[PDB]
């Protein structure tokens, strides 16, 4: 999951899944996309 | 032939189950193409 | 299938994160890695195979990722690189 | 290594069986054709807008003249993104998936209808011209091929 | 004296939850241990912070503290502390004290915090070594037929160069290899003094060997036997020891082994190097079969454990002489690791003597515990050698059995250099006599009669250089 | 004779700048066997 | 003076170039003053040298010394200087008790030739050889103690049982 494999627009999740039917490396997608993996930092909705 | 500076690969045609291993890995088409670019740097590289 | 798999490869997908340790007892502390041409002190993982064997659901999903054909050259590699119930691989352990 | 073959024609129920193989596999042929046509379909079209342009890459990092990603990043009309500069680079896969000429366009077209690594090969020319056309050349391939 | 009597009386716990082992780790900012801050008072004769409260302790990168060999050695030694102080008070102007262990951690006092990556192992320290062995003369034997080709032989051309980091000017060397047919490597044909210079042309030479041919073992040790029986040039007369550095073969070569070393004067150590599936049976078989020992390099992070290890096996004739082979040594001039400018450092090994009361154990008592040693600055003995009721043209030196000035005004804080520097100080400061000054006929039996040791005077004519490299006079 | 032919080319092992397994050194000296009896067997049937 | 260094000059263009070594600027006078055996070198090596590292910070490295000092006990010296196609004759005398010495020779104009520089100064090397030095080695003494093949030796463990 990197800049060129997310699931951050509509358009990257439609070509993600495209490379996951031709059977890439869905499983390390998979493992990459489990767990308890940082989030992202949301630029807006301040927080404490 | 595969031996390079890094360490011989596990898809080696050194003895024969492992090279009646490496060509079944080709028959089921997964990673083929890396073990090809083992077979061609080990003939001279790109050049010959 | 995926039962055989188990009594085959449970517990025996272990590594350390360095070749030098066998068990989880010496996988502790910190080591000198030497990859890539350049030194580096980096912590001792007693770390498992992404894909293994322990129980029945992950030798089933094991399975289904080698149906599909997706992987499963390392997983081949892993289970040939197998010795016992808890220690670290050796290379070309087990081909059969 | 033919010596092997030799149990073939020792024993001709293996030569019948064989002649069954060969004989369900002659219709195919003429989709054969269909597929190499393809394949120099591609390829000519990779190599008028591929050939050359895999050749620079995000090198500089004062360490040595070296280093860089391990997925090497390949440079283009853009630049690299942080303290890199674009330097001479051999290839992708050591200087073998590209389309410099004919030969290494077909043999990049081979290796992606195989569904065998063609994501890098899209990947590699998205940062070397930009991702905005590249997938109207390699979607069609894996649709088509 | 003490760590030997203190040691025995050790009852090697397994568990250190409650009785916590306290100390203080250098190079600091775990379970079953507890950590020590200390004052760090500045004081002079050091350049850097002291403490004499307590003595610091040194743990390896690649060692884990708080395993169970570690956290043993580091409760029989905590009654060093004492015995460190009492040598200060007894003598006030004492520089570092250490003793380095077996297990690999080195306690020194007074505590000074630990000067990119560290790589210090007391082990390889060459008064470590002086002292953990007797001189050798070693004999290398590389296998450089075409299978080890590849990872293997970069590995084996990185072990040869670290093993030749373990030898000193006492120790006599050669490299040989052997491909179907045996023959040295570089320019030398025989055993060497394995100094400075020496140690480079040999580096140089096992950096530039290729592989291919098919294994001879028998050709191999022909050669490596003969090598051994020269005697036409100076040796050490001491330890004669063959290493194979190997992949792994099939052959035992039985009937060189009964030929040569019939009665088992020479040890085989066998080194297996590499990532391989050859049968190590016939190595590990000659490797013991000849008093020596077997040993595996499978990566780059087993050289440097592995090529120091063979002393332990070289040291079981010194244990066994007991009380007669306890005698001080001292080393080359050299730069200490705490940046405390030239140093030499005497040495007395510790022998490991539970249950010698009844003498019923002797099982793991033919090791050594480690190695005594206190440093000698150079400054302590310039003090004793006053210059000033003399004109500037007289002077002091000694010189040392090898030859080496210990004292000379042409000795200078740097490493002596070797070769050319081309580029894309753990080595001694070992600056000749006559390297120092003017070389000269009477210089040279000048210093013969010195090395032996005779007293005598000689005046004479000779040629002087100036302090400026500009002008001689006589 | 052609199974005992297979058997053989199936326990050679191969190995970098001219190395020999003394394995593959006696396995070496049964070609001229095979190839005799291929020999009979094709004068066999070309002359007769 | 007794090292051969400019310290005196005729021609104004030396005297900026004062205090230099008069074999960079003369060389074939100063080849020749060797040869006749007025000024005798011997040259020496400095183990504890920094020097630039070269093509493959600082490191220490070997370089070669060479100083010069008159040789025979002789005053007065006199000879004619030979280049090829040209001759220039000179006459040398030593001032008294002085380390100087006083040369005449025609001007270098006069003789075209112009040999490769003498100079003397930190050389770096590598020399010697050490291939040969093994052969005729120097004098030593080791240590007569030696510990080794006693017979209550266990060597029962090798490396391979207990791995
Ligand atoms: C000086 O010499 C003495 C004796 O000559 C020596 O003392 C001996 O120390 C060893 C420890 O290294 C004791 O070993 C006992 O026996 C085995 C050792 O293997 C242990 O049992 C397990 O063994 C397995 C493998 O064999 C090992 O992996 C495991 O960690 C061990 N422990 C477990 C499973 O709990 C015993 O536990 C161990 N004994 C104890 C109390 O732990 C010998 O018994 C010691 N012998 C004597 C007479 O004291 C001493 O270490 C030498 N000096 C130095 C500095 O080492
Ligand atoms: C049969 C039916 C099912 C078939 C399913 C097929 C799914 C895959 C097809 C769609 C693939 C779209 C690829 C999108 C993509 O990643 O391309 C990038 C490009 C826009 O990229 P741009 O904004 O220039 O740069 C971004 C910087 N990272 O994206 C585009 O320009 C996309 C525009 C699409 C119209
Ligand atoms: C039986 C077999 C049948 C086979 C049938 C095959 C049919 C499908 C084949 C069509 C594939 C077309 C894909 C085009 C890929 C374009 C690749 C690319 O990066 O080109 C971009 C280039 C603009 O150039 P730029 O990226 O700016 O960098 C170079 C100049 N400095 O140029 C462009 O902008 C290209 C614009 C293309 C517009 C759409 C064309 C359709
Ligand atoms: C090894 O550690 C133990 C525990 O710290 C030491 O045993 C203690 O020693 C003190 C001081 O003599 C006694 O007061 C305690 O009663 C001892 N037992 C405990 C604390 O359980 C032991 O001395 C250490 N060994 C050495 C050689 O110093
Ligand atoms: C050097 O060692 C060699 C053996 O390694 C020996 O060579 C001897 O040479 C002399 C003169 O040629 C002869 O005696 C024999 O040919 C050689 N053998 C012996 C036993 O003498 C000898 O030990 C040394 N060479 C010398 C002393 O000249
Ligand atoms: C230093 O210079 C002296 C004198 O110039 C040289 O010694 C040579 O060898 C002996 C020893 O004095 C003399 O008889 C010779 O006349 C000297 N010259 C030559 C050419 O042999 C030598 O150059 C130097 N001495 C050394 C290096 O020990
Ligand atoms: C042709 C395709 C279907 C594969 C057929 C399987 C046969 C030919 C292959 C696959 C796995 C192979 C085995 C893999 C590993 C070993 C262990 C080794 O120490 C001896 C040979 C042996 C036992 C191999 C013999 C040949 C073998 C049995
Ligand atoms: C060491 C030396 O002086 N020359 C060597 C030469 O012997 C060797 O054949 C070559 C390998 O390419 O490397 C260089
Ligand atoms: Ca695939
Ligand atoms: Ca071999």
């Amino acid at each position: 999951i990197n800049r060129h494999n997310n699931f951050r627009s509509f358009f990257g999740s439609l070509m993600l899944l495209f490379r996951s039917a031709t059977g890439e490396a869905w499983q390390e997608i998979m493992l990459s996309c489990l767990g308890e993996k940082g989030c992202e930092p949301d630029t807006t909705a301040p927080s404490g | 032939r595969f031996n390079f500076n890094d360490g011989t690969p596990s898809a080696n045609f050194d003895t024969f189950p492992a090279a009646i291993m490496t060509v079944f890995q080709i028959l089921t088409g997964e990673d083929w193409n890396e073990v090809m670019y083992n077979g061609i740097r080990s003939q001279g590289g790109v050049s010959s | 299938f995926a039962v055989i798999a188990v009594q085959l490869f449970k517990g025996k997908f272990f590594y350390c994160t360095d070749s030098s340790k066998d068990t989880e007892k010496e996988c502790i502390g910190n080591y000198v890695d030497h990859e890539k041409n350049k030194m580096e002190v980096k912590g001792r993982e007693w770390k498992r195979h992404e894909f293994h064997y322990d129980n029945i659901i992950w030798a089933l999903l094991t399975l289904f990722t080698v149906s599909t054909g997706e992987g499963w050259p390392q997983v081949l590699q892993h289970s040939v690189d197998v010795t016992e119930e808890d220690r670290g691989p050796s290379r070309s352990n087990r081909m059969e | 290594v033919l010596r092997p073959l030799k149990l073939v024609s020792g024993i001709p129920s293996l030569q019948i069986v064989l002649k069954s193989i060969m004989k369900a596999m002659v219709p195919l042929l003429q989709i054969g054709l269909l597929l190499f046509f393809a394949i120099l379909m591609f390829a000519i079209i990779g190599l008028e807008f591929y050939s050359g342009k895999l050749h620079r890459a995000c090198f500089m990092n004062n360490s040595g003249i070296l280093e860089g990603f391990d997925p090497p990043h390949p440079c283009g009309v853009q630049g690299c993104p942080a303290g890199y500069e674009c330097k001479d680079w051999i290839g992708p896969n050591d200087g073998i998936t590209q389309f410099d000429n004919i030969l290494f366009a077909v043999l990049t077209v081979f290796q992606c209808i195989t569904m065998e690594g063609w994501t890098t090969v899209l990947y590699n020319t998205n940062d070397a011209l930009g991702a905005t056309w590249n997938w109207l050349y390699f979607i069609p391939l894996i649709i088509i091929g | 004296l003490e760590a030997e009597k203190v040691q025995a009386a050790h009852q090697w716990r397994e568990d250190f939850a409650s009785n916590e082992v306290v100390y203080y780790n250098a190079k600091d900012d775990e379970p079953g241990s507890q950590r020590i801050k200390p004052v760090f008072i500045e004081d002079a004769n050091f350049g850097r912070q002291i403490s004499y409260q307590h003595a610091a302790v040194h743990i390896p990168t690649d060692i884990y503290e708080g395993s169970t060999i570690v956290l043993n050695e580091l409760n029989w030694t905590s009654a060093l502390d004492e015995v460190f102080k009492k040598n200060r008070e007894e003598d006030p102007s004492l520089l570092w004290q250490v003793f380095g262990s077996a297990t690999g951690l080195a306690r020194y006092y007074p505590a000074s915090p630990w000067v990119k990556i560290d790589l210090y192992d007391v082990r390889r320290r060459p008064w470590y070594i002086q002292g953990a062995a007797s001189p050798k003369d070693m004999l290398i034997l590389v296998d450089v037929s075409g299978s080890v080709s590849g990872l293997t032989l970069k590995l084996i051309r990185t072990s040869v160069s670290e093993m030749l980091e373990t030898l000193s000017d006492d120790d006599f060397v050669n490299v040989a290899s052997f491909n179907s047919n045996a023959q040295d490597v570089s320019c030398f044909q025989h055993l060497v003094q394995a100094n400075v210079r020496n140690k480079k042309v040999l580096k140089d030479a096992v950096n530039n060997i290729t592989a291919k041919g098919i294994t001879d073992y028998k050709k191999g040790f022909s050669f490596a036997f003969e090598q051994l029986l020269n005697y036409n040039v100076s040796r050490a007369n001491c330890n004669k020891i063959i290493m194979l550095f190997t992949d792994g073969g099939e052959e035992r070569a039985q009937e060189i082994f009964n030929k040569y070393n019939k009665d088992k004067k020479v040890r085989v150590f066998t080194f297996s190097v590499g990532q391989h599936n050859y049968d190590r049976g016939p190595i590990q078989w000659m490797a013991c079969e000849n008093k020596g020992y077997y040993y595996e390099i499978p990566s780059i992070g087993a050289i440097r454990i592995n090529t120091q290890e063979y002393l332990d096996v070289l040291g079981r004739p010194m244990v066994l002489a007991g009380d007669k082979a306890k005698q001080v040594q001292w080393t080359n001039v050299y730069l200490d690791a705490l940046e405390l400018g030239l140093v030499i450092t005497g040495t007395l090994p510790v022998f490991n003597i539970t249950g010698q009361f009844e003498n019923k154990t002797n099982l793991k008592n033919q090791l050594i515990l480690g190695v005594m040693g206190v440093d000698v600055s150079l400054e302590d003995i310039k003090r004793l050698t006053p210059r000033f009721t003399l004109c500037p043209n007289g002077y002091y030196f000694a010189i040392d059995p090898n030859g080496y000035v210990l004292l000379h005004p042409n000795l200078q804080p740097k490493p002596i250099g070797v070769g050319i520097p081309t580029i894309n100080s753990q080595e001694p400061v070992t600056l000749d006599f006559l390297d120092a000054e003017l070389e000269n006929d009477i210089k040279v039996e000048i210093r013969n009669k010195m090395i032996d040791g005779e007293s005598g005077e000689k005046t004479f004519r000779t040629l002087v250089k100036s302090q400026d490299e500009r002008y001689i006079d006589k | 004779t052609i199974i005992a032919n297979c058997i053989v080319l199936a326990l050679e092992q191969h190995l970098p700048e001219d190395d020999k397994t003394p394995m593959s050194r006696r396995l070496e000296k049964t070609e001229p066997y095979f190839i005799g009896i291929f020999c009979f067997e094709a004068g066999i049937k070309i002359v007769a | 003076d007794d090292g051969g260094f400019l310290l005196m000059a005729n021609h104004d263009d030396y005297t900026n170039q004062i205090g230099r070594f008069f074999g960079e600027i003369d060389p074939s006078l100063m080849r020749h003053l060797v040869n006749i055996s007025v000024y005798a070198f011997n040259k020496s090596y400095d183990y504890q040298s920094v020097c630039e590292p070269g093509a493959a910070s600082k490191q220490s490295c070997i370089t070669e010394q060479t100083q010069y000092f008159f040789d025979n006990d002789s005053k007065s010296f006199s000879g004619v200087l030979d280049c090829g196609n040209c001759s220039r004759i000179f006459h040398g005398e030593k001032l008294m008790n002085t380390n100087l010495i006083f040369i005449m020779v025609e001007s270098k104009g006069t003789c075209p030739c112009d040999t490769r520089l003498l100079i003397q100064a930190e050389q770096t090397s590598d020399g010697p050889n050490p291939c040969d030095m093994v052969k005729q080695p120097r004098y030593r003494k080791g240590p007569d103690v030696c510990f080794d093949n006693n017979v209550l030796e266990d060597y029962t463990d090798c490396g391979g049982v207990s791995g």
